[PDB]
């Protein structure tokens, strides 16, 4: 789960693949967050 | 053009790590091209 350990332990050639997995997940998570965020905001707006 | 040792060939590839890859010649991760190796036993090897 830590970026530094991947860099520390693994050579970049191997690390690049590993970090990439981590990247897609968080980016996906933020994507879920914003999407989730937009909808609620809309709910608020109608209320507003 | 290289003289590289036999076992070493695996090293001449985009990701590899080792003495040849680190110290002598390094490919970029992004490398685009082929690596053509063939043992030239007759050309460069002597009894001494």
């Amino acid at each position: 789960s830590v970026l530094n350990d991947i860099l520390s332990r693994l050579d970049p050639p191997e690390a690049e693949v590993q970090i990439d997995r981590l990247i897609t997940g968080r980016l996906q998570s933020l994507q879920t967050y914003v999407t989730q965020q937009l909808i609620r905001a809309a709910e608020i707006r109608a209320s507003a | 053009s290289f003289v590289i040792r036999g076992d070493e060939v695996r090293q001449i590839a985009p990701g590899q790590t080792g003495k040849i890859a680190d110290y002598n010649y390094k490919l970029p991760d992004d490398f685009t091209g082929c690596v053509i190796a063939w043992n030239s036993n007759n050309l460069d090897s002597k009894v001494g």
